[PDB]
């Protein structure tokens, strides 16, 4: 059984979620990695501005 | 595999690289496609800009994996 409670079978290949569930997951986690990494993309860009200004 | 490359002006690159590529190889392969000095690239993955001798798979970057560029001005 699905470890998010939805009713079907968990796969042990998918950490004991269903497809669906296991494919939600996915997506959620790479959605914030993305988010996260372009907040630090912004913050490098900001430290060339600083560097590139300093000379 | 494919993987994506978004910029900080919203354009995504997509690249086929292999997970044992080097930082410095998927650099190559950014500069054949869009003209950016490899020199210029900053990668980012998962909170961390990528070293050139290591590989995308030591950073886990696997199939449709999406990195951040930034250039240094
Ligand atoms: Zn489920």
């Amino acid at each position: 059984l699905c470890k998010k409670g939805c009713g079907y079978y968990g796969n042990p290949a998918w950490q004991g979620f269903c497809s669906k569930c296991w494919r939600e997951e996915y997506h959620k986690a790479r959605q914030k990695q993305i988010q996260e990494d372009w907040e630090l993309a912004e913050r490098l860009q900001r430290e060339e501005e600083e560097a590139f200004a300093s000379s | 595999m494919q993987i994506f490359v978004k910029t900080l002006t919203g354009k995504t690159i997509t690249l086929e690289v292999e997970p044992s590529d080097t930082i410095e190889n998927v650099k190559a392969k950014i500069q054949d496609k869009e003209g950016i000095p490899p020199d210029q690239q900053r990668l980012i993955f998962a909170g961390k800009q990528l070293e050139d001798g290591r590989t995308l798979s030591d950073y886990n970057i696997q199939k449709e994996s999406t990195l951040h560029l930034v250039l240094r001005l």
